[PDB]
């Protein structure tokens, strides 16, 4: 079977990847993304993250690097081998390796 | 006997055995995480342990220069290798936590000639060279390395 | 050839006499008639199993593993009837064949033979089961003297260099064959595939010979080069660049 | 505990030599596995760092390019976000079996249908065409990066599992066998001495009986 | 005697002993790596080694088809099992480096009836079947083998 | 005899022997995988067997509290250690069917004082403490366990 990528992020980043063709609705009408409006609570972000990592259709989750640091508890607690998670930069937000949970494991890294 | 005739040699022997033991201990770290991961002191310890293993302790007895090796030649060789070790280690440790810092590559760049001489000293020949000539070359390498390290720190 | 046969059911003391008889003949041919001699003894284990009986006949108490303690001397007194001698051309060479009991090198029969003799050669059950004949395993084998049998004037100048490099490539080939079985062929480098293709061709052309094909040292070295030619010139690391320049070309 | 406790016999010496060759072969086979895994693991780690370095600049260019669309197309973002049905790009899970272990990875796939084709037809469509292409390029690096992540994490666990087996062989199985083989060789030699002593004392009694039997002729 | 009466048997004897030895090496490593490291040749080797071990070297002491097996039956069984090895190995090696490669799994599908027949060969009965009948059935298996491999080539 | 004077003992002896056996079975795996991979029931088994080993099997006969140990003290310690085991196992098995799963570490961090009380039971001394006093302390520990486990449910 196939899988899809999913997004948790700001309106601009979500808009970008939607024109990049990322956007789809599950059969239950739920999207494969959350637009994190400034008014959104941490519980909506974390619930969406926990839904996306447990969902059958989603293979990869993309999280804006600043949102990844908000949801850091669940993001570091996620330790399944298959469903991947990516912390990504954005225009008013941090760089691509900020606190990165994978890079911090390696002995061979500089 | 060494106190009467070779009074510096007991220190040198002790330091040599320690440098070699440290090579075997450091080789585990090199096998785990590579030579690049070691401290500067430990990198220069592998370089001197290499000189000791490659040009002090090895001796090809078929060559005219190594048919035999007098004790004075043996002391002079080890004295220079460990004098280089102490001066390199002082230069590294004196620049610890500094902006500009000494390392094996700087030493090899600015005084790779002294590393070349420390190997080359094995070729000196008690049959063709007088004891004074041999001792003088060893004393000159001590002065050369001291000036060379003094130009860095 | 002079052939002595002692049957399995011949008197046990004639089995003790047979080596002493053969070597006495070989000493006559070598040291008095100036011959070069190769003395082949076919099973020293059956001799040890005879010496045990003569010892039990004198009511001697058995030594280690039930054999007589003095077997080292008796075995030496057999085997040391060998060598070249001052002012003579004659020389007894010897190959004592020896069936290791229970396949075990620790057994006193091979153990004492390894103390008296200069080296050993192994027949191997693995090569035998693979139908490689002769099933001689090169890796645990060692001709202790080989450095004075070979080289310029004695055979050809390349021989030691060839033998060292063939040994190294067979050792690395066995290691890479084990690696293939762990990692799969896709994980092998081009160089690994060379040591593995060498390994296959080496067992099929170098070790394999069949019972009646006779090869000189010279023909063996030329087969050696036909195998070593598989590698790049630079990969043959134990060989000197002069020997490669004279013999790597085919 | 410290030994296997097979009872001392030449059988047991053979079986313990065979168990030692077995365990030593197992160590060597697993050492090759650990080395091959270690090499791939360190290669993948460098590819992760490099792939993140590549991703950052493409993402910054894409994120700035959206402002150009926001300049000419207005708040097109609301129409984009509100109107969703089916993706133009999706993924498939795939495997490698190198060094005897399954490594999960992903591949990028394209579904043709542009669910935003008419967006900004009236104005801004030049900028929106650049914009879709920039993020559509970014996604393929993300799919690759995610594959490196899952591979790296799986290799780390496989190396730990392999090194536990290698060291359990080297520090538990081989030491039980070598200490057992020493006990077997020792007690085998004890039986050989106890036999030797009995045979020697028998031989002395026989010599006494022979000497007495000759004395009885007088 | 074989070169007078059964010229095919010596090749079969050698190939049999080789396959049965390759099984010992492969059956060791798979305890630590599973199937994943095996080449297609090694999968074919294990399958034929299992056929030889389970259906040729295995024999029931107490049932008429197995109580005694004559040499005409014996060579015919081994000839088929090793002809499968050579043909299956050839099919892989012939399609290695091509755009599509014959795998052991493709072979296991397309040869399934031949594999059932190969394992069943042991049940042919020298009492109730004449040796010419058993040989004719075994020749039909060789023809079926050829036509089944021709589905792949 | 036990069925007349100590009717509770035969179950306790049986469970204690089994728990110690299960820890020695688990140990053969732990020595090649580490302490982490075990199921929570098996962690409880291992830790309880360590309590049985260190605070029941061991007895320091050169100290007044362990110089002698009557049967009523001995069975009372078993009743407490096995009551802890059954309740700790039950608490996991009752809740591992859900996200609200109790674990060995949850039990430990909620019950550290009860684990200390359990290990301390050896120090009770028949020279100073009456039989009823030792029994009453052990009965209080049984009640403390029950109320602590009821506080995890």
């Amino acid at each position: 079977r196939g899988k899809l990528i999913a997004v948790i992020g700001d309106e601009d980043t979500v808009t970008g990847f939607l024109l990049g063709g990322i956007g789809e609705l599950n059969k239950n009408r739920h999207p494969n993304f959350l637009v994190v409006e400034k008014d959104t609570t941490i519980n909506e972000i974390e619930d969406t993250f926990r839904q996306f990592l447990n969902r059958d259709d989603i293979g990869i989750i993309l999280i804006n690097q600043y949102i990844a640091e908000m949801v850091r508890h669940a993001l570091d607690a996620h330790q399944r081998s298959i469903p991947a998670v990516l912390e990504i930069p954005s225009k008013e937000h941090p760089y691509d390796a900020a606190k990165d949970s994978i890079l911090r494991r390696a002995k061979g890294m500089f | 006997y060494y106190d009467k005739h070779f009074t510096e040699f007991v220190p040198l022997r002790t330091k040599a055995k320690e440098i070699l033991q440290e090579e075997e201990d450091l080789a585990e770290i090199v096998q785990l995480v590579g030579k690049a991961s070691l401290a500067e002191t430990d990198k220069i310890t592998l370089e001197v342990a290499k000189l000791i293993k490659d040009d002090f302790l090895q001796q090809n007895g078929y060559t005219p220069y190594d048919r035999f090796c007098p004790f004075y030649k043996t002391v002079g060789m080890l004295s220079n290798m460990i004098s280089f070790y102490d001066m390199a280690r002082r230069a590294v440790e004196t620049t610890a936590q500094s902006d500009n810092k000494i390392t094996w590559s700087i030493i090899r760049e600015h005084m790779g000639e002294i590393l070349y001489k420390l190997s080359s000293m094995k070729f000196k020949d008690p049959v063709k060279d007088g004891e004074a000539k041999i001792k003088a070359d060893y004393a000159q390498l001590l002065e050369d390395m001291q000036n060379a390290f003094r130009s860095l720190e | 050839v002079c052939l002595f046969l002692n049957l399995a059911n011949d008197p046990t003391i004639e089995r003790i006499i047979t080596p002493r008889l053969a070597l006495t003949t070989a000493e006559f041919l070598a040291y008095q008639c100036e011959k070069h001699v190769l003395v082949i003894l076919t099973d020293m284990s059956s001799y040890a199993e005879a010496l045990r009986e003569v010892s039990a006949a004198r009511e001697e108490v058995p030594g280690r593993r039930g054999f007589p303690g003095y077997m080292y001397t008796d075995l030496a007194t057999i085997y040391e009837r060998a060598g070249r001698v001052e002012g003579r051309n004659g020389s007894i060479t010897q190959i004592p064949i020896l069936t290791m009991p229970n396949d075990d090198i620790t057994h006193p029969i091979p153990d004492l033979t390894g103390y008296i003799t200069e080296g050993q050669i192994y027949v191997d059950r693995q090569l035998h089961n693979r139908q490689i004949y002769p099933p001689i395993n090169v890796l645990p084998s060692l001709s202790r003297l080989m450095k004075s049998a070979i080289g310029e004037g004695m055979t050809r100048k390349d021989h030691a260099d060839v033998s060292n490099q063939l040994y190294a490539c067979y050792a690395i080939g066995k290691d890479v064959q084990a690696m293939k079985a762990v990692v799969g062929e896709e994980a092998l480098t081009s160089d690994d595939l060379l040591y593995l293709e060498f390994l296959q061709k080496f067992e099929k052309n170098f070790i394999t010979q069949g019972p009646y094909e006779n090869r000189t040292v010279y023909e063996t070295l030329d087969i050696g080069w036909q195998l070593l030619r598989i590698f790049p010139k630079e990969m043959l690391k134990r060989i000197p660049q002069s020997t490669l320049s004279e013999f790597y070309p085919r | 505990k410290d030994r296997i406790e097979i009872f001392p016999s030449r059988m047991a010496q053979t079986i313990m030599k065979a168990r030692l060759k077995g365990a030593q072969t197992g160590r060597n086979l697993l050492k090759k596995k650990s080395d091959a895994l270690t090499l791939r693991f360190r290669q993948i780690l460098k590819k992760i760092i490099e792939t993140k370095m590549l991703m950052g600049e493409v993402m910054r260019e894409a994120a700035f390019s959206l402002a150009e669309a926001k300049f000419t197309a207005g708040d097109f973002s609301t129409t984009v976000i509100q109107n969703v049905n089916k993706a133009q790009v999706k993924i498939r899970a795939k495997k490698d079996n190198v060094a005897g272990v399954t490594l999960p990875v992903f591949e990028h796939y394209h579904e043709g249908t542009d669910s935003y084709e008419l967006t900004g037809l009236a104005r801004g469509g030049e900028q929106l065409a650049k914009l879709k292409r920039n993020y559509a390029k970014a996604v393929e690096l993300l799919v690759e990066l995610a594959s490196l992540q899952t591979s790296f994490v799986t290799l780390d666990e496989a190396i730990k599992i392999t090194n536990r087996r290698v060291n359990a062989i080297e520090h538990v199985i081989i030491p039980r066998i070598e200490r057992t083989l020493a006990y077997i060789i020792t007690e085998l030699d004890e039986r050989e001495r106890e036999e030797f002593y009995r045979l020697k004392k028998i031989q002395e009694k026989k010599k006494i009986i022979k000497e007495k039997s000759e004395k009885d002729l007088e």
